[PDB]
């Protein structure tokens, strides 16, 4: 009774704070923390994962809607906002006495039959990939503040993904860990490139090493450059004032000598994770060694899958079979900071994007939003199909809901065919949104789907419903699966408990 | 949290709020602000960047227009209050648009195209120009509105021949590397007293009142490490059994300087410019060895020596060898103000000069510092460019001209939000009237007339009181800092525009 | 936006405090004052007037539901009951964008349509008269406390407003001063009877006045027997002992006329809303004149119907034109009381029910009750027809205007349908209160009503969708015009106002 | 605000609380309470009414249950615990009804079947006797749990007799109005010393010494005015300007009370009466006269003094004729513990007498009289209605027998409440086994066969401890406190299981 109508309450709110988000005429959130943080965004995961949300109703609404699945588009706004309709219609429903068991067996049907009408009025990406994944990039470039470039961010996350991509079974896998995303502040958001090489935002350590090796055999480390001190305890007895000279020269030797390993190897670059010593540092520059310290495991993991070396930990067993390679490493200066970049890898399906802009909060957003295109055309590319955007795809799975609820006649079908109420909440929030009116558009929408209209749309620039796949308006047919899926989940959680207790 | 029109009004005053905090700064005739804290304390500047950065700013949307300060492309002269002021003129603008019922994207849209088309306008109306001369009219501008005193012709000449110095071409194009300049500054008075080295000046005297006052055919050797003694990595623990080898251990000790500086003199080096510390009994034995020593110099210090000298930075001795040190004619050192200060001259590479600002009361000698390397950037952009615009107001007037045209040939909706941008230039020529006193209806009126029997160069003229011939006047403006102190705006307002919440 | 939300909040919470109180199965409640005051009724219109609602909304909610109109049957409750629907069902249409305008034009009108389905299907009271009538007064006491006595209570309500019920242009008129109703504690609800005659609860102002006369000429007064004194400043001035004798005989004499004229004119009893003075009471005891004093102005008017006696308040005019007619008048002791019987009026259209119940609180909801049967039985014989209970006639109407929804289309439909689904709150109320299932009850109800059966409703008794006509149940057709006329103005009030301010 | 299961729940505890407070009052074997105030102070009664009349009770649930001690049919007698103890068990056995899932109002609808059908068996199982010797088993059963001492088959004779005395026949039928039986106390000790006077007895003494203490063959007067001087209503000022009328003036008003006495001389009364005050004056003249003069006598007692004298309360002494004298054979004053109190006897009317208890403590002769005045009722209902019920839990466990037969033959949801109805009854046989201190489940087994066996009069012994004839030990209840009981509780149980919010 009360537990329900409160922890439903608590959900919806989320629901409604994130409507707003959706879509090309979609605002972003300022969300500020208890240390002063600020993060200015339209991500949808970032805004649910910011939020101080303290009821439990939300925190699961928050966990279950997040798609986690995969973080493509806008995946999680929408099944927020379903869950959210889902809720709602739930409320009313139960405000009849129908059993919440009915509601979760009929929302799970719906569910169901929702997957299934996507995968049949999907469509596969045919000879015409290049225009399509542009288009996709757009739509999604499209909601937010990276619109303004939209056409340059595409068509370099087209350019990114697909130098990536590999064609096994004539099927597309894209590993990411071949896509080096980095951001950097001083330049317009037109200044963003894509570099075909390994950017690693760091410097050389010592200031006599060079600024560019040409084919570089790399040593990728993932242990400091130091002297190893005994596991036992240890002491260095002095009686003779002579010894004093000889035992730090046995030190210094130490270093000097791992130096020579690495450099007997061939190795002409070295990268670690870890620290070097000054001395250290020293020597790597007299040997005339490009040489960066204190690297990020990602980055770590990036070079090594472009350079193809391996990362190791015991300088001692270091070995040539070790060493990656590039046909140039150079430190260039990237507005006010020195970056390495490491270029003409070994492995040619390694690529980074520079994101510019001129403001750290806008460079953050970013690439926050080329990081959403990147998976857009990513998971395009590996589904192989798409559906059409603009509430098309969702008027239709409503309309096709309505039938099958008939088919599924009895009280699971009050349960139908409010899912299918539920799913409207995308055309109406994106209506809402643009300044058009929800009541008129859904009533012309369910009339064009009525005639057949599968990819009819919301133009929410024109006003007009029209031929989202025709107009370009189109999405990886993953995010709607996923979004439904994880909508239906938060949804039967929440109608499931009848009880909040400590 | 704040909701819809009551989160969106709100941002945008607190944007104004921001700019207004700097304003006044701006041009010829701008004022100065204190800026006072708690333990380091007062501050005075005109510097936009620098007021900003300091200033205790609360709210959110606040500490967003000031993240501008940190953008190096705008962050230079009055670019910082260049963009924070539109910043402002921009969401204040737009307000008027919400209001009319306009969507926060098409208006930011409409900006977008705006600041495309301008960007355009002034890389076409852009002059053209390498001459020493504009360079220095370049500067003198720079220095406009600062404590500084009547001296800015000559401050302006320095900064044109520190530039000219270090300057070099690359293929084709010049390349200005500012940080081969070292400017420095030492409280005695004048201002006049401002030098201009052709070497490295260091802040720092030598170790040993023995050593050489001046070395002429400096061999300086560069050195990384400690001139100490060194304790091993693993613990060691010295036992004497024999009364005798007490001595013995305090002799190794002496013994182990001695050769410090025996390596150091074997090398050839005569001047050791030391990073680090320096032992007392290796500060006795380097000046009785004659070797002129400085101790704990500064990491970029040593950067720059190296640079200069063409010294290896050098960690272990045993690696200093003849090959790794630098050269210099002189290595002197002498008093400035109450300081003693070491002057490593007549380098191995001439692309390095130093400036050694003096002007007395403290206070004003950190501005004029604040100044002279703004000035140095600003003449170090267009040395490389080639290319400037016209000042006080002359660009933001054709701009708005154009744009109001520009807007014409879009949309409807788009349009109103063009014509949003271009009021919001209008800001600039009148902050300037503002702060010189003047009428700033009428100096718009007079200045958008001009501009429109196309005399592009009519900025805004105190003396003429009023509208003016900036070319005749010289006051030039570099192209890279406005292109992006517009761009900067636009960016910044867009994100605050968008914002319908803040939780 | 919020004070909008807020306010239909409100007003909903209002129409749940009721909801349960509706029907054969449905609850009373216990309202306790500040002052410690408690009534404990079903009665809709005393819960209303008593609960202490402060949201201004609610108080609104509270007058205009209020059926002011008149209080028959269930109709208050009925009213808010639709209120509560048609507003909460307002909220979703609002959500969806739609201007609360259309929603007020579509009430309007979907009020007016249904005012019309009620006539229609509405049923002529025929040569049936007494068996509807018992039947509809059984249906009213059937949802209260004297369900327990329903077919006595029926009995008595049939036959007092039949006795006072003049059938002029072959219509009926009930004028309610001729039906007094009295309440006494101490006796079982059983006990409860109908006199022939005007009951008033008061005994005679002397000990020495007679128990009973018989051919009684009633003397109705308006003034106080009493000494008058004059307007202007008045003193005696005694200067002569023997005046003080003279004086106070003066006094004695001019009370001792009053009664003289009172009596030389035939009156036999004296009835007053004012004092009567000692002395007063003396002269009237003496003179053998059973009076009465300080009696209740409405009981005045009462006497003065059923005995033809004009209220007199100069008692030196008054003269026998003025004097009342009965049988007999009579101190009887009703339990612990006496009372005062006037029998065998001179209008026999004058009667009274003596309410009977053990305890206070008990005796008061039998007189609720039973008034609230009088009112059903009277106002059923002034309109001549009714209508089926059981949410059969809200059934039908629901089923009434899905179709003329159709035939108004556009944004106004959705109104309309909406007031639909509210009317059908009723038939909800109903079942949930009984212990069926709604969404099952309405399922079939609905398709009863779709097949033509327009008197077909909810027999709570035995679950299961009957005639109600034929089981009886049957109400007044003015309770349901009314009701559905109170709701929709509620709602559309709230509808209209967009900000609350001091 | 309560709704649902905790209103419901909730009302029905507070109904049960209350019902413990009167618990153990309930019969031979009942204790006291001791209810103590602020000002006035302690009440220590048996009597249900006066124990819940007084009680301080808070909940609103809880303040209907003790409306019960105002129903004057059920108040008389254990009357009024029997219907509170009934309704708290028909509430608690409603409590498991309601768990199962029975509607409060199918319930209520059980419960009216059930005492329906229990009105009718005891109309059918009542026994008839109007024998003076049954008169006297119900006052002895009456006075039982009380603290009377051993007197009582003394003030049961007592009652009887004054019963007897004022008893009438109308048409066929007796009828007896109690207001003739007057009743009062004075402490003087001893309880035997309760006497049953044949006239009226007034707790007043005669005005003045001087007057008889005794008067023969006497002609009353009740006088409802003051024999005092009484003022104009109109304001009157007297004038003096002749310094002798002054005393003409004082003498008025001798005279003025002089003749009041000569009006009650001339009508042939030589006692009178007055509800109100008599002036020093009038009391010596009366004196002088011979009357004997009582004043500010109750109106109670003047009413009961006209009734019983046949004597015409007159307020205008002018209509003081000798029509409107009443007539008694004696007026004596004799003292009574240590007041003086007027004895008026042989009245014309023999329908009226008096009955003055002792007993001392104070506290012990109101109870007596709150006991002899119950016992005067509960005799003078059966003196008219003719029929009585054996008593000690004979009637309820017939009925529990019955109803629980009758359920079988009514519909299921029905049955189960008119189960529960009959299994509330067994809460009296019950109550009277724990007050007697005797086993109570035990009890309820003999008594249920017994009755089961035919034994309709079986109901709980002491002595036999346990069951036993109450035919025999006399214990008998009258009729109609019992339907009252039963009717009352009913109605009260349903008002409240049928309220599921509290607001």
């Amino acid at each position: 009774k009360d537990a329900m109508k409160e922890n439903i309450e608590a959900a919806i709110a989320i629901s409604n704070s994130v409507r707003s988000s959706l879509g090309p005429r979609g605002m972003d959130k300022m969300l500020v923390d208890s240390l002063g943080d600020i993060v200015i965004t339209n991500d949808g995961v970032t805004i649910l994962k910011e939020m101080d949300v303290e009821h439990p109703a939300a925190k699961m609404m928050v966990e279950v809607s997040k798609t986690q699945d995969s973080f493509v588009g806008d995946g999680t706004t929408t099944a927020v906002i379903i869950a959210g309709g889902l809720l709602q219609q739930a409320q009313g429903l139960i405000n009849q006495n129908v059993h919440p068991t009915v509601i979760s067996e009929g929302y799970r049907m719906a569910s169901e039959e929702a997957k299934r009408v996507i995968d049949e009025i999907s469509t596969k990406i045919g000879a015409d990939e290049k225009a399509l994944l542009l288009k996709m990039a757009q739509t999604s470039l499209n909601s937010k503040s990276a619109s303004v470039a939209k056409d340059k961010l595409a068509e370099i996350s087209y350019e990114a993904v697909k130098s990536v991509a590999e064609l096994r079974d004539g099927k597309y896998y894209v590993d990411f860990d071949n896509i080096q995303v980095v951001k950097k502040q001083g330049g317009a958001i037109d200044d963003t490139q894509l570099i075909n090489g390994i950017i690693v935002d760091k410097e050389k350590v010592h200031p006599g090493m060079p600024d560019v090796v040409k084919d570089a055999k790399i040593a990728l480390l993932d242990a400091p450059l130091e002297i190893k001190k005994p596991e036992f305890d240890t002491n260095l007895r002095i009686e003779d004032p002579s010894m004093i000279q000889k035992f730090l020269a046995q030190e210094e030797n130490m270093l000097r000598e791992m130096v020579d390993k690495i450099k007997s190897v061939g190795a002409n670059v070295v990268i670690t994770q870890k620290g070097i010593d000054d001395m250290a540092q020293h020597y790597l520059s007299r040997a005339g060694i490009y040489a960066v310290r204190r690297v990020k495991k990602s980055d770590m993991d990036k070079l090594a899958k472009a350079t193809g070396a391996s990362i190791v930990s015991t300088i001692d067993e270091i070995s040539s079979s070790d060493l990656g390679t590039a046909e140039r490493v150079e430190q260039v200066k990237v507005g006010e900071d020195y970056m390495t970049f490491v270029t003409g890898c070994k492995n040619p399906k390694a690529v980074s994007i520079l994101v510019r802009g001129e403001t750290e909060h806008v460079v953050d957003e970013m690439e926050r939003s080329i990081t959403d295109s990147l998976h857009v055309v990513a998971s395009a590319l590996e589904d192989g199909a798409y559906a059409a955007g603009g509430g098309a795809t969702a008027a239709e799975i409503a309309f096709r809901l309505r039938s099958y609820a008939q088919k599924i006649g009895g009280r699971q079908q009050l349960a139908i065919e409010k899912f299918a109420d539920a799913i409207e909440e995308i055309p109406r929030a994106l209506a809402e949104n643009a300044g058009l009116d929800p009541i008129d558009i859904l009533l012309k929408l369910r009339a064009e789907h009525a005639k057949g209209n599968k990819t009819y749309g919301i133009n929410v620039f024109t006003g007009e419903i029209e031929d989202m796949v025709k107009n370009g308006v189109i999405e990886p047919i993953r995010v709607g699966k996923q979004a439904i899926e994880s909508a239906t989940e938060a949804a039967i959680m929440i109608l499931r408990i009848d009880d909040v207790i400590a | 949290r704040e909701q819809g029109k009551n989160a969106q009004r709100n941002n945008i005053e607190a944007a104004k709020a921001i700019a207004d905090a700097v304003r006044t700064t701006l041009g010829p005739k701008g004022m100065d602000k204190m800026l006072v804290d708690s333990i380091g304390d007062i501050i005075i500047s005109n510097d936009g960047a620098t007021i900003l950065k300091e200033m205790d700013v609360e709210h959110p949307t606040a500490k967003m227009i000031v993240e501008v300060s940190k953008a190096q492309d705008t962050a230079v002269g009055d670019g910082t209050t260049t963009a924070v002021v539109l910043s402002g003129e921009l969401l204040k603008q737009a307000e008027t648009l919400l209001d009319q019922g306009v969507h926060p994207t098409v208006i930011s849209n409409g900006y977008r195209l705006a600041v495309n088309e301008a960007r355009k306008i002034i890389d076409e109306i852009a002059e053209k120009s390498t001459d020493d001369a504009t360079l220095r009219k370049i500067a003198l501008t720079a220095l406009s509105g600062k404590n500084t005193g009547l001296s800015n012709d000559f401050l302006a000449d320095l900064v044109v021949k520190a530039v000219n110095a270090v300057a070099e071409v690359r293929d084709g194009k010049t390349i200005v590397d500012t940080a081969n300049i070292k400017v420095d500054k030492k409280n005695g008075g004048s201002v006049n007293d401002t030098q201009f080295i052709s070497g490295i000046v260091i802040d720092k005297e030598k170790v040993h009142s023995k050593m050489p006052d001046v070395v002429k055919n400096a061999k300086i050797a560069l050195i990384d490490s400690a001139l100490e003694i060194k304790k091993t990595e693993i613990e060691a623990k010295v036992q004497i059994s024999d009364p005798s080898k007490i001595q013995d251990f305090l002799n190794q000790e002496t013994n182990t300087f001695k050769q410090m500086v025996e390596k150091i003199k074997k090398s050839g080096a005569n001047v050791v410019l030391c990073q680090k510390g320096i032992d007392d009994v290796a500060q006795h034995y380097l000046a009785k060895e004659g070797i002129y020593a400085v101790r704990r110099v500064k990491k970029s210090d040593m950067e720059k020596l190296a640079k200069a000298t063409g010294a290896k930075i050098v960690t272990d001795l045993d690696d200093l060898t003849p090959s790794v040190l630098g050269e210099a004619e002189t290595v002197e050192e002498r008093k400035i103000g109450d300081d003693r200060m070491t002057f490593v001259m007549g380098c191995k590479n001439p692309k390095a000069v130093s400036i050694l600002i003096r002007g007395g009361t403290d206070h004003v000698v950190s501005e004029v510092e604040r100044a002279l390397n703004d000035a140095i950037r600003v003449v170090a952009i267009t040395k490389e460019d080639g290319k400037f615009l016209w000042g006080g107001g002359a660009v933001e007037a054709e701009l708005a001209m154009r744009l109001a045209k520009y807007a014409n040939s879009v949309g409807g909706r788009e349009q109103l939000a063009i014509e949003a941008f271009a009021k919001a230039l209008e800001i600039i020529p009148r902050t300037l009237a503002e702060n010189a006193g003047i009428d700033p209806i009428n100096t718009l009126i007079k200045l958008k007339a001009d501009d429109e029997k196309g005399r592009i160069s009519v900025g805004v003229d105190l003396d003429n009181n009023g509208v003016g011939d900036m070319k005749a006047k010289g006051v030039v403006d570099p192209l890279r800092v406005k292109t992006h102190a517009l761009e900067s705006a636009v960016e910044v307002a867009t994100m605050i525009l968008r914002i319908d919440d803040v939780i």
